[PDB]
């Protein structure tokens, strides 16, 4: 539902390569993206099920 | 002239892959049961992979050993990225040979100008995406603190160093974190962070390993 849920996926500065989830509102579903390890924003979920539950339908 | 090059198989024998289903970071073997990596690489459910080249095929030189413990530095700061260091204990000791070897801890810090080797299976495009199969290397000089702190004003601590080329084009990137910066045989840095990758005026930022040598030696000794 929310408004962080519309914000684009933030990799940030750290050089990890960690696959996370974000709410893609242009697709209408939760997608994967490369999270660099630090300073995550809120549209950053550790599973699709969480993502769908917080953001799903935004 | 492209920054990284294909190191060669098992030519960087102390490189590890940290895996949790896929390769998420690097790390350095500092003795047969310990790995040093980046605190921001801390996950549950790591398997460390040793003796890799191609992380996607089983070339025969591998030892895949799960970790029993992961110790993040007591003062790691998630925001400021300060003290971005973690130690990882293997379930069981690695069998150490020619393709699988450890890297000595510094006995002093490297000066600006010192040329180092940065290895890792991170993204090989500055802008773009391409994750290699085999290990890539990069030789990149240590940067002066003064220049480092001009590149990232108000953000560099005593525990950090910049390395690379103000020109950009040659850097380390996403996938690279935790992996070594070896200088003159000794382990000096840990791949940590940056603004993008391989940008002009934005060198990579590394954990200054020679700051922690005491902490590591001891922490190893009593765990
Ligand atoms: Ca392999």
């Amino acid at each position: 539902r929310p408004d962080f849920c519309l914000e684009p996926p933030y990799t940030g500065p750290c050089r990890a390569r960690i696959i996370r989830y974000f709410y893609n509102a242009k697709a209408g579903l939760c997608q994967t993206f490369v999270y660099g390890g630090c300073r995550a924003k809120r549209n950053n979920f550790k599973s699709a099920e969480d993502c769908m539950r917080t953001c799903g339908g935004a | 002239i492209v920054g990284g090059y294909t190191c060669g198989a098992n030519t960087v024998p102390y490189q590890v892959s940290l895996n949790s289903g896929y390769h998420f970071c690097g790390g350095s073997l500092i003795n047969s049961q310990w790995v040093v990596s980046a605190a921001h690489c801390y996950k549950s459910g790591i398997q460390v992979r040793l003796g890799e080249d191609n992380i996607n095929v089983v070339e025969g030189n591998e030892q895949f050993i799960s970790a029993s413990k992961s110790i993040v530095h007591p003062s790691y700061n998630s925001n400021t990225l300060n003290n971005d260091i973690m130690l990882i204990k293997l379930k069981s000791a690695a069998s150490l040979n020619s393709r699988v070897a450890s890297i000595s801890l510094p006995t002093s810090c490297a000066s600006a100008g010192t040329q180092c080797l940065i290895s890792g299976w991170g993204n090989t495009k500055s802008s773009g995406t391409s994750y290699p199969d085999v290990l890539k290397c990069l030789k990149a000089p240590i940067l002066s603190d003064s220049s480092c702190k001009s590149a990232y004003p108000g953000q560099i601590t005593s525990n950090m160093f910049c390395a690379g080329y103000l020109e950009g084009g040659k850097d380390s990137c996403q996938g690279d974190s935790g992996g070594p910066v070896v200088c003159s045989g000794k382990l000096q840095g840990i791949v940590s962070w940056g603004s993008g990758c391989a940008q002009k005026n934005k060198p990579g930022v590394y954990t200054k390993v020679c700051n922690y040598v005491s902490w590591i030696k001891q922490t190893i000794a009593s765990n």
